[PDB]
């Protein structure tokens, strides 16, 4: 993947939309790349909710190292398409835009795909009642006079 | 004599016992079976309580 930093996530989005690419004659600030940088910060910040929300693999800049764009974002190779759809369409309104119906579309279906490998690990079943025998069927258990089921 | 019979090898099945060994230790410390509803080889850690003070 060509698409290695945050910086290269919001010169995706920025392309993609249209704004500034690598063949336009303007380019945009530092400055608003910056703060592009910040807004996808905080839009995987919001997304991954300390750890109960979408897990991506995203890697959260720190201050001692100063750019936070020039860093690894860390994702796998098949959730770029998914943040920078999201980040382009998060990111519209600041240059009196608005995002493109494919665009939209194409955020969802990121999204979406991002999250159903987490919703397929997190449908787990729980355990059984603390009030529900072990029937006598279980040998095993029932001559280790496991009666009950464990539970918690 | 030359008795130049035929010649036979003879095994018998009386065995010579070698090994007689004894085991005190293990005869005095005392044997436990482990509560554990389910069959795993994973951690067999069964927890029980001491006496209170």
């Amino acid at each position: 993947m060509q698409i290695k930093t945050k910086g290269d996530l919001v010169r995706a989005a920025l392309r993609k939309l249209g704004v500034a690419s690598d063949a336009t004659l303007t380019d945009v600030e530092p400055q608003s790349m910056q703060d592009a940088v910040d807004d996808l910060e905080a839009m995987m910040a919001e997304w991954y909710q300390d750890g109960k929300g979408i897990i991506t693999g995203y890697v959260f800049s720190d201050d001692e190292n100063p750019p936070a764009e020039g860093d690894d974002h860390g994702l796998r190779s098949s959730a770029v398409s998914a943040v920078f759809h999201n980040l382009a369409c998060r990111i519209a309104p600041d240059y009196a835009l608005e995002a493109t119906a494919k665009i939209i579309a194409t955020a969802k279906y990121g999204k979406e795909l991002l999250y159903k490998q987490t919703a397929i690990s997190r449908a787990k079943r729980a355990p059984y009642p603390s009030r529900m025998p072990t029937g006598s069927g279980n040998s095993f258990a029932n001559l280790n006079e496991w009666h009950y089921f464990p539970g918690e | 004599a030359l008795n130049e019979g035929q010649i036979v090898t003879l095994a018998v099945d009386e065995i010579i016992e070698t090994i007689s060994a004894i085991t005190p230790m293990a005869q005095k410390a005392k044997k436990y079976t482990p509560p554990a509803a389910s069959m795993q080889r994973s951690s067999n850690t069964i927890w029980m309580p001491v006496e209170q003070e």
